[PDB]
């Protein structure tokens, strides 16, 4: 049910993202889309680690650059329209009552949670967020995360050169 | 003199002591068990599921009186 | 002092893990018996429901088998949507939404 | 699934929100009182009896004054910053270590870092929508210091998580059953005090929201209820930093009354450094956040990497 | 997580209701030309800064770097010890060498 | 004891003239004060010791702070012990008033006296300098002890002759005590 | 010299580098102590782990007393 609520909220924020043109308003629409995307990717998974990782990296880490650039880009304020708010509310109530009149068992995702797994599954009882993150720090896939940290340092070296400081 | 700060501080000590202690009363009222069941490990959630399967109150005990005589 | 405290915490969690390993096989056998019984009633419900759809037999997708290159009497566990089929949404969210609610 | 868990979680969260808000009001009273006693002068008095309903005198006044706006035409973006600020300050408290179960936050440090990473967002919409160059300068300065010590705070708490072996906040209790972490982490205690006075704008890190170099950084156009919500959100952040100091370093001790006495004492310490220290500069604060604290963070994280490897062989 | 959505929506609803009642309780006077003006001290009245932008970029690079330091507390009891130590020492040592090199240059 | 960068002369004192010490004991002392916040600990201790001090708040208006018998407050017009007004309309106070607040208009009275028909002091213009009581040959105009005379309205601070005479009638005891205890200094 | 200048200007970084060198030394000490014994065969397994006597892993189990 709440997965369908997040579907409806993402649809509504995407169509208002298509409608609006003010750059900080699109930045605000992105920062409120990232929360719903984080929660909706939290519904399929065993545990909410990667939603937290996407949260710190994308919203609190990266989009603040977008919010700063779009804040200094536009001198003017938002022109709030009650027509777009009314249309968003109408399509939101329509999509929630459409989720009310729809069977939620067929519309639920087939991806297993931590409790949707079998009871006799030995690997699920060990430690939360342990076996999924294991391949980051084991042979031979540790070279990718070493290359990722090197890639981030090289990215900073690129950014200092292209902005010319 | 300097003991007039303690009107403004000890009240801070009381109010923030409220949201646990009242629950330590309140879980003893409607549940009967003072602590709600910890949902950190998956085995605790499975055994809580087993209790709520066995009885409609998961904090109600199924002791040795449930076992039939044989 | 932190080493002594970590040793105490380690022996406490090893005690809890050993108690979990004691409790586990009885619950595994109980789940085994209920899983086999529920598979029998699910097969019976699918057999009685599909008595009018042409070209349908129980266990295969319209005649074509689901799993090949397997022994003829093997068993694979059905998926959570197919096992919790023939049931309301409240039984699906009864099990699937225990971690998500608390 | 048993419904009294939902009912008691709702009741406990609303009781936590109410008690946090009244403790915010009495924390403003405590700060005005003992901050006076930092100097020779007395604190609030003469209102009600012995100055006790002075924050209610603040609340009646701030909820009655004219809600002025930085421009006359469109000012709905002016509204959304104190709403989200008070929402985050009352929402961050859900990761408090409760021994009786309220929310089973197995990743509480990540939740705290998320709410701190929104602190930059509410102060950025505070700065931009107030239509003034002082407001934009204060918002940019606050975003600068808060993202400058966000990385440092993440590394310091990441070094602390190596001690308990997991991200569960209640695991701070079991590793503090014999001694507090103030003994083992005293330079980390001083660094964490410098961190917690930087994310929340206090006097040692006050170039963002001071009354000297700017008249006010991002509260310059906020008044008549918006300033009240912003003030309550900032003092709730002070209360959260006092609690989070008292969980990590001092023993969690959630039930004991000595834990809340120590929480009031760390709030007293926050008001004690409010009256003592002067204010850092932009260049010296970029020097502090990215070189000294970052180097100490990575170095003593290496120290706990070696120590947790050394104890893993011995245990 | 479903209880967290309910309590966060309740905090948002309570704060919006409190602010709406504060806007009703606020004393409504005649709106003015000068009262709506942005405040500059006294007499009535910024470009892009690259240094703050590279401060945000350094914050972003170190934030994505911290997001790879985050998992290894859990993995320490469930991985190869030599590989984990080599990756952790190499990770923080290359971070420290890069920080000191960017300090010196 | 650090050496002097600049040789200090006899009649002067030099600040920040000490050389920076280079022996290892002083370097370790400065290093520990930098790392462990020792000077900040001394500042915190000095700050915390003032909580235990006596507050100097004098609790207005039940307890009022010290004044002096020479204190300059509300201007007032005195009277003789027989009851005749002291002000002989001699106009040295208006001639000496630097803000020119005093306006005097004088006519001969019925018995032949010189006493005023108009004596106005603009207390919004008066700077409370006390030149009028020094320039008064009789002790007519005087600086009263009163300073709690804040007004709601701008016109109420325009003091007439009747307001000054009422101030002289009201405040006569303290003004006479101050003039008895202060006349030999002047 | 050079270490006196670093101890004069930047003493916290010198102390942190001493702590990091000590942590690297005791990390190598912990790795050598872990691999000196049979650290790959942990005493307390997770889950329910059983071996029959025909398995080669059943001959490598630890019969040490609980510490
Ligand atoms: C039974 C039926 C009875 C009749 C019902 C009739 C319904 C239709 C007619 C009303 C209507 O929609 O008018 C459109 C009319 C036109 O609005 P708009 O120009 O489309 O956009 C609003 C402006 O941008 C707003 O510009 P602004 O910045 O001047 O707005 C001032 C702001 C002032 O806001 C407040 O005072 C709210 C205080 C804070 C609330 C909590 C945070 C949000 O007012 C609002 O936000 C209104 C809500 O909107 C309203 O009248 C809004 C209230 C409804
Ligand atoms: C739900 C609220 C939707 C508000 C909205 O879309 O407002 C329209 C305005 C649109 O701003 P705009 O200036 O880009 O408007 C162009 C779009 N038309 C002309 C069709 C309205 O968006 C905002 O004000 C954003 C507010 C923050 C949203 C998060
Ligand atoms: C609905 C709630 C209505 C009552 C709200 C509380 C008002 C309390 C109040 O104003 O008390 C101060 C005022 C008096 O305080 P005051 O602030 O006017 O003066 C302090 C006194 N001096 C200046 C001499 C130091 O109380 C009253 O006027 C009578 C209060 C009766 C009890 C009211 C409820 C108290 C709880
Ligand atoms: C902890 C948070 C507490 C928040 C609330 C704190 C205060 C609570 C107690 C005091 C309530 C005061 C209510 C009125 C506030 C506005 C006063 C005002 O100017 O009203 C003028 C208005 C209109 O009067 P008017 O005709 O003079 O207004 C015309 C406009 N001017 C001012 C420019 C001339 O009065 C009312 O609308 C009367 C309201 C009566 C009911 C009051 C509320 C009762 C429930 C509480
Ligand atoms: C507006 C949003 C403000 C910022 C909220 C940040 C919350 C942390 C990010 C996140 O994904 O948290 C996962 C968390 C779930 O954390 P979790 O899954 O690790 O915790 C387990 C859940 N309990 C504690 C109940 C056992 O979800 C939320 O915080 C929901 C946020 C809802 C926001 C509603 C308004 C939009
Ligand atoms: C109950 C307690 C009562 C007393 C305390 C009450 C208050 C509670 C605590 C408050 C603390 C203060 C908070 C605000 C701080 C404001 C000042 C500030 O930020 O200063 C920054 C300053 C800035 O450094 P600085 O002083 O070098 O920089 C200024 C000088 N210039 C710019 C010229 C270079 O200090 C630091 O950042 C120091 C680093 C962190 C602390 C030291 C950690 C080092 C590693 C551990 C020890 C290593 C081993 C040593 C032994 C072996 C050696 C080989
Ligand atoms: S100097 Fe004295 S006596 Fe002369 S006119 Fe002035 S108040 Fe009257
Ligand atoms: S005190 Fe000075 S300013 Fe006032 S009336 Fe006397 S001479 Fe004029």
């Amino acid at each position: 049910m709440i997965q369908l609520m997040l579907y409806s909220l993402i649809i509504t924020t995407s169509i208002i993202f298509l409608n609006m043109i003010h750059p900080l308003a699109l930045g605000l629409t992105l920062l409120i889309q990232t929360i719903f995307v984080c929660l909706l990717t939290g519904l399929m998974t065993k545990s909410f680690w990667y939603s937290y990782i996407l949260f710190l990296i994308f919203l609190g880490g990266m989009l603040v650059l977008f919010i700063y650039v779009t804040s200094l880009a536009s001198n003017e304020m938002f022109n709030l329209s009650m027509k777009l708010t009314l249309f968003s509310s109408l399509i939101l109530i329509f999509m929630l009552i459409l989720s009310f009149i729809m069977d939620k068992t067929s519309s639920s995702l087939f991806l297993m949670n931590n409790d949707m797994q079998s009871i006799i599954n030995m690997n699920s009882y060990f430690m939360e967020n342990s076996l999924s993150l294991n391949k980051l720090y084991n042979f031979p896939t540790n070279f990718i995360t070493i290359l990722l940290m090197n890639y981030l340092l090289i990215t900073l070296i690129v950014i200092v050169k292209i902005t010319k400081l | 003199m300097w003991f007039e700060i303690l009107p403004g501080a000890v009240i801070i000590t009381t109010l923030l002591s409220v949201p646990i202690y009242a629950m330590y009363g309140l879980d003893k009222l409607m549940i009967g068990n003072a602590f709600r069941r910890n949902m950190d490990e998956r085995f605790s959630r499975v055994m809580y599921q087993r209790d709520f399967r066995l009885t409609d109150n998961p904090y109600k005990m199924n002791g040795l009186e449930q076992i039939p005589d044989e | 002092i932190y080493y002594l405290t970590a040793k105490k915490v380690k022996r406490d969690e090893i005690e809890m893990r050993s108690a979990q390993n004691v409790i586990f096989p009885i619950l595994v056998a109980e789940r085994d018996r209920e899983f086999l019984r529920q598979l029998r009633r699910n097969r019976d419900e699918e057999a009685e429901l599909m008595k009018n759809v042409p070209g349908w037999e129980v266990g295969t997708w319209y005649g074509e088998p689901v799993f090949k290159t397997l022994p003829e009497d093997t068993l694979v566990t059905p998926i959570f949507k197919e096992f919790y089929a023939h049931s309301d949404w409240k039984s699906y969210a009864k099990r699937a939404h225990l971690k998500l609610w608390s | 699934m048993f419904y009294m868990e939902f009912i008691l979680s709702l009741i406990g969260s609303l009781l936590l929100i109410i008690c946090v808000l009244v403790s915010v009001a009495f924390l403003t009273l405590l700060e005005r009182k003992v901050l006076g006693y930092i100097q020779i002068r007395k604190g609030p008095n003469k209102v009600g009896l012995m100055g006790i309903p002075q924050p209610f005198c603040d609340a009646i006044k701030l909820f009655t004054k004219e809600q002025t706006y930085p421009l006359l035409s469109n000012y709905l973006s002016y509204y959304i910053s104190p709403i989200f600020s008070l929402f985050l300050s009352l929402f961050v408290w859900m990761c408090m270590p409760f021994f009786v179960k309220l929310y089973s936050f197995n990743l509480g440090g990540l939740f705290f870092l998320c709410c701190t990473s929104l602190g930059v967002y509410t102060v950025m919409v505070a700065g931009w929508s107030s239509n003034s160059n002082y407001a934009l300068l204060g918002g940019l300065r606050a975003v600068a210091q808060t993202i400058s010590y966000e990385v440092s705070l993440a590394l310091i708490l990441l070094s602390f998580i190596f001690l308990i072996g997991s991200y569960n906040m209640i695991y701070f209790f079991f590793y503090q059953v014999y001694m507090w972490f103030l003994i083992i982490l005293f330079p980390m205690a001083l660094v964490w005090v410098s961190i917690s006075l930087a994310e929340t704008n206090r006097t040692p890190f006050d170039f963002a929201e001071g009354e000297s170099e700017l008249v006010s950084g991002f509260n310059v156009e906020y008044s008549s209820g918006g300033f009240a919500l912003i003030f309550m959100a900032e003092y709730a952040s002070i209360l959260f930093m006092s609690m989070l100091f008292c969980v990590i370093f001092l023993g969690c001790d959630v039930f004991n009354l000595l834990f809340y006495m120590k929480l009031t004492f760390i709030s007293f310490v926050f008001i004690w450094v409010r009256g003592t220290l002067p204010r850092f500069r932009y260049d010296k604060l970029m020097y502090l956040a990215w070189k000294c604290f970052l180097s100490f963070s990575l170095n003593y994280l290496l120290f706990f990497i070696g120590f947790k490897i050394l104890l893993f062989s011995l245990l | 997580m479903f209880s967290i959505i309910f309590i966060a929506l309740l905090i948002l609803l309570i704060t919006t209701i409190v602010m709406f009642l504060a806007s009703i309780l606020s004393k409504k006077a005649l709106i003015d030309r000068e009262k709506s003006s942005p405040f500059e001290c006294g007499f009535d009245p910024l470009p892009f800064s690259l240094r703050f932008f590279l401060i945000t970029i350094i914050f972003l690079i170190f934030d994505v770097e911290i997001a790879l330091i985050l998992p290894m507390i859990i993995i320490m009891k469930y991985s190869n010890i030599m590989i984990w130590t080599i990756t952790s020492i190499i990770f923080i040592l290359i971070l420290l060498i890069g920080l000191y090199h960017e300090w010196n240059q | 004891e650090p050496k002097d960068i600049v040789e200090v002369p006899k009649g002067y004192v030099y600040v920040n003239n000490k050389e920076l010490s280079m022996e290892f004991a002083d370097i370790t002392d400065r290093a520990a004060s930098t790392m462990f916040f020792g000077e900040l600990l001394r500042g915190f201790a000095v700050t915390l010791a003032h909580i235990f001090k006596e507050p100097a708040t004098i609790n207005y208006p039940f307890e009022k702070g010290p004044l002096s018998p020479r204190f300059r407050g509300e201007h007032a017009l005195r009277r003789y012990p027989s009851g005749e007004e002291r002000c002989i309309a001699c106009k040295l106070c208006e001639a000496i008033c630097p803000a020119q607040a005093i306006t005097i208009e004088a006519e001969e009275r019925a018995d032949g006296s010189r006493r005023t028909t108009r004596y106005d002091i603009d207390m919004t213009k008066c700077i409370y300098c006390g030149f009028c009581q020094e320039a008064c040959p009789v002790d007519a105009i005087v600086e009263g002890p009163n300073f709690e005379f804040s007004t709601e309205t701008h016109e109420e601070l325009l003091y007439n002759k009747e307001k000054l005479l009422c101030n002289g009638d009201k405040w006569e005891s303290e003004i006479a005590s101050n003039l008895q205890a202060d006349h030999l200094y002047r | 010299s050079l270490l006196k200048r670093a101890w004069n200007e930047i003493p916290d970084i010198v102390g942190g580098s001493a702590l990091a060198l000590a942590g690297i030394v005791m990390a190598t000490i912990g790795v050598a102590n872990y691999y000196a014994k049979d650290g790959d065969n942990r005493r307390y397994k997770l889950g329910y782990v059983v071996y029959r006597h025909d398995d080669p892993r059943a001959l490598k189990v630890r019969n040490d007393e609980d510490d």
